[PDB]
């Protein structure tokens, strides 16, 4: 039972690490896209609520 | 003579019973300890195998 619980914990930790790596990769891709296109296009979103 | 024989027989019976009980108790304790040690070793081996499979 302890081995099964450890396996479940390891699976959860692996899923968490995969999510963190995916978030880091998405952040890097978004940063590259912002550097290429330019953040100025987001300025129009300032009037959504303000 | 009858009194002496009765006393000797009672003493011998008590000694034999005590020796048998002590020997049986010691054997049972040794067997239990060996079984517990073997169980601990088997549990450790199973845990190691499960950890390797999970890794």
């Amino acid at each position: 039972a302890q081995a099964e619980q450890e396996r479940i914990r390891m699976l959860s930790e692996a899923k968490s690490q995969i999510a963190d790596l995916v978030t880091l990769t998405a952040s890097r891709v978004l940063g590259a896209e912002l550097q290429a296109r330019g953040h100025d296009a987001l300025i129009a979103e300032s009037l959504a609520a303000l | 003579e009858q009194l002496a024989n009765a006393r000797r027989d009672y003493e011998a019976e008590i000694a034999r019973a005590r020796q048998e009980a002590a020997k049986i108790v010691a054997q049972a304790q040794e067997r239990a300890k060996q079984q517990e040690a073997e169980i601990i070793a088997q549990a450790r081996r199973e845990a190691e195998r499960l950890k390797e499979e999970a890794r």
